[PDB]
């Protein structure tokens, strides 16, 4: 009816639907607005955790990590020890993106397998 | 992409024609530059470029000023996937390729000059802002900034305006992204008639600028004659 007056109404590729007297556009995901103009922001819910940095894009939100985090929020911090990389029955310690071998005394190394 | 990160190359110094293992370019250093844009961080870097890389073609050897193109373009463009977060990373590397100038990147005898590292707060407008990096072999002189794409506009770029003159609106787009209308044109997207001066209010109408249509039971010219 009313969509058929002029060039489409909705910004972004959005979906022209007469209503009664009137009209509305049905946006692609992401985008808002009566003519869909405006990017929503998907980092308004502030998703990301361990000061990663929130991404707002299309549809969806990104969130870069800071190193030695991962998950979709940030959420998990990585075990770095999960692999059992210490040697000799050193100590692995879990650290921020990283991992501290505690050798026993006389051996020496990043994975303490020395003399 | 609603917003571009640009960056304007002004200057390069390398007087003694020098690679940074210590060995002089030979017969000179024929230098392109990459460019490596990502989020603001700290800590001592770790990973790919996140907001994107780009690489010029050979602009000069040894010392040069870089002077703009509009169409080895200067300013660089890094056109962004997401909205501006406001602060940033940055990585320049002064390079020299014993190569052809194609895609100097693709060459296999490269070798490093110099790179220089910067981070901090940007916000979307047009002011360039100006930066210089001098140490005792090199010296570096540029300048950034980031915009809006075509259309877009607000300090976040995240608002869309498209000038129409039919049906659905006639205006134009003012810096902010809200219309500007035309003359004769009234409401948000300037879809609204402005009805002839003394238009009654509730008895009277248009649909076209400048006239008065009467509602049922009315007369005259401003339609505020009951029947
Ligand atoms: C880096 O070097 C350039 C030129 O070698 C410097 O530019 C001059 O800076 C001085 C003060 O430092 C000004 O008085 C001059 O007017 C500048 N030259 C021009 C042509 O404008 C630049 O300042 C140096 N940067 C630093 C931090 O010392
Ligand atoms: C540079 O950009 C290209 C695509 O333009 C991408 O494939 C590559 O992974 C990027 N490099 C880094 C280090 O991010
Ligand atoms: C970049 O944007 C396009 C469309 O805007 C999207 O399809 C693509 O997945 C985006 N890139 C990433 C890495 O999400
Ligand atoms: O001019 C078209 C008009 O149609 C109907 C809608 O609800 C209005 O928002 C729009 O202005
Ligand atoms: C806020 O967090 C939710 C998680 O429920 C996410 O889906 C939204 O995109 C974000 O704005
Ligand atoms: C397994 O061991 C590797 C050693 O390279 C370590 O880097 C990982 O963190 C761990 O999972
Ligand atoms: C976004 O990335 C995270 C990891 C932090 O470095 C922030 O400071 C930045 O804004
Ligand atoms: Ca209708
Ligand atoms: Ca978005
Ligand atoms: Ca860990």
């Amino acid at each position: 009816d009313e969509c058929a007056l002029g060039a489409n109404p909705c910004e972004h590729a959005g979906k022209c639907l007469n209503t009664l007297g009137s009209f509305e556009c049905q946006c692609l995901q992401g985008y808002t607005g009566p003519r869909c103009e405006i990017d929503v922001n998907e980092c308004i819910s502030n998703p990301c955790q361990n000061d990663a940095t929130c991404l707002d894009q299309i549809g969806e939100f990104q969130c870069i990590c800071m190193p030695g985090y991962e998950g979709v929020y940030c959420e998990i911090n990585t075990d770095e020890c999960a692999s059992s990389p210490c040697l000799h029955n050193g100590r692995c310690v879990d650290k921020i993106n990283e991992f501290l071998c505690q050798c026993p005394k006389g051996f020496s190394g990043h994975l303490c397998q020395s003399g | 992409s609603s917003s571009i990160f640009q960056l304007r190359l002004q200057e390069f110094a390398n007087e003694r024609g020098m690679l940074a293992n210590g060995r002089p370019c030979e017969p000179g250093c024929r230098t392109f530059f990459r460019i490596c844009l990502k989020h603001y961080q700290a800590t001592f870097s770790e990973g790919p470029c996140t907001f994107g890389n780009v690489s010029t073609p050979v602009l000069g050897t040894n010392s040069f000023v870089i002077r703009d193109k509009n169409s080895g373009r200067n300013p660089l463009q890094l056109p962004l996937n997401f909205t501006w977060p406001g602060t940033f990373s940055l990585n320049i590397q002064a390079w020299h390729t014993p190569g052809d100038d194609l895609r100097p990147e693709t060459s296999p005898g490269n070798s490093l000059i110099s790179q220089i590292i910067i981070q901090g707060s940007l916000a979307v407008g047009k002011n360039w802002k100006s930066d210089e990096q001098n140490n005792t072999l090199t010296r570096l002189r540029y300048s950034y900034r980031v915009v809006c794409s075509d259309n877009y506009y607000g300090d976040s770029c995240s608002r869309l305006c498209k000038k129409r003159d039919d049906h659905f609106g006639h205006y134009e787009c003012q810096p902010d992204g809200s219309p500007s209308c035309l003359p004769g044109w009234t409401g948000k997207y300037c879809d609204q008639p402005i009805c002839l001066s003394g238009c009654h209010e509730q008895n009277g109408y248009c649909s076209k600028p400048d006239e008065c249509n009467c509602r049922p039971g009315w007369q005259g010219p401003l339609c505020n004659e009951a029947a």
